[PDB]
């Protein structure tokens, strides 16, 4: 059926937008938090 | 015996060192004469009152959001099908699954649980609420399979059963599918 | 602690949003979301003999954590939201005019392609 097919495209263009969008926040918490955390312990080990 | 009072109150707290998970709210003294049960004499007796309130912060932060949040997500995968003419999966296997995560995380955080038997905590109130929901849901979701598979014996369901389903649908925000409209001209 | 959940993490936002067909229907996706939850709710709280524990602040740990709670929390509703959409083509109303103009120009950017029995579908 040509409407189901239409539909079916409609939810594979959805799905690959929410597939790159969620691992860019992923990316940005894990290594944002980290990165953050490790500059403040480089810092005070080196200037006290 | 007489107390000494301090500016701030009884209890002097002007080098307190706080704490992670009490706070103090005030302090009170209160000076009592006491009389022996055997003599009539008194003697005299001081006492301290001290007023501390928990933080909740941790136990919000670390137990009560996780079960509300698979508690929800269960609910949600409990009354949810891809499609409206196919037979239903079983769904004892995902109320299993999620009886056994609570449960894991009630018991295995249980160091600072009250476990106490004289009443039950707030907490406590809470977990059996989520339980039951869960449990009553997986009853319910085996439900709707026992009623669509009434459709494989042959008898239509009644007339006024059909006639109290047309109405709700549309409150309810469902629709007929394609497929039912057909058959129906047919 | 923090390579293992983010490992987990990174590995069910690949398998939410993953299918084996374009033209098929897709699976419910909610038991895998529970199981991850379930896994990294074990990791935190079993390991919690070290953790602070504390309700004065929100420790750099404990952020970490949470972040990764709600966009598993968030990728479940969000995997159950593209079968909702898909389901919509059982009804018999063909999307709207707009509706399809907007898919065909996102697709080249989010390299997806359109499959062969699509494309004979409109030649007929
Ligand atoms: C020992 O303490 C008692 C506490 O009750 C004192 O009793 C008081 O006695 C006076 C008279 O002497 C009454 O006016 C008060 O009403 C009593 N107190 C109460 C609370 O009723 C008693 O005086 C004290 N001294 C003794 C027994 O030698």
């Amino acid at each position: 059926n040509i409407v189901e097919l239409e539909w079916d495209w409609v939810a594979a263009v959805l799905e690959r937008v929410f597939l790159i969008f969620f691992t860019i926040c992923f990316l940005f918490s894990a290594i944002g938090i980290n990165l953050y955390g490790w500059y403040i312990w480089y810092t005070e080990n080196h200037f006290l | 015996y007489f107390p000494r009072t301090f500016t701030n109150g009884p209890i002097g707290l002007a080098n307190f060192l706080e704490n992670d998970a009490w706070s103090v709210l005030g302090t009170k003294v209160n000076r009592e004469e006491k009389k022996y049960t055997c003599c009539p004499v008194n003697y005299t007796l001081l006492h301290y009152d001290v007023v501390i309130q928990r933080k909740p912060l941790y136990y919000v932060l670390n137990l009560i959001a996780p079960t509300a949040v698979i508690t929800f997500i269960s609910i949600i995968g409990f009354f949810t099908s891809s499609s409206v003419h196919d037979l239903r999966q079983e769904k004892i296997t995902l109320g299993i699954t999620t009886l056994l995560s609570m449960s894991i995380m009630i018991f295995m955080v249980s160091d600072k649980m009250p476990s106490t038997s004289t009443c039950v905590p707030l907490i406590a109130l809470f977990y059996t609420l989520m339980i039951t929901i869960i449990s009553v849901g997986t009853l319910a979701a085996s439900s709707v399979i026992f009623v669509q598979k009434l459709g494989s014996i042959g008898n239509p369901p009644a007339s006024k059963t059909m006639k109290w389903t047309h109405r709700i649908a549309p409150f309810v925000l469902i629709q007929m599918p394609l497929v039912m409209k057909q058959a129906y001209a047919k």
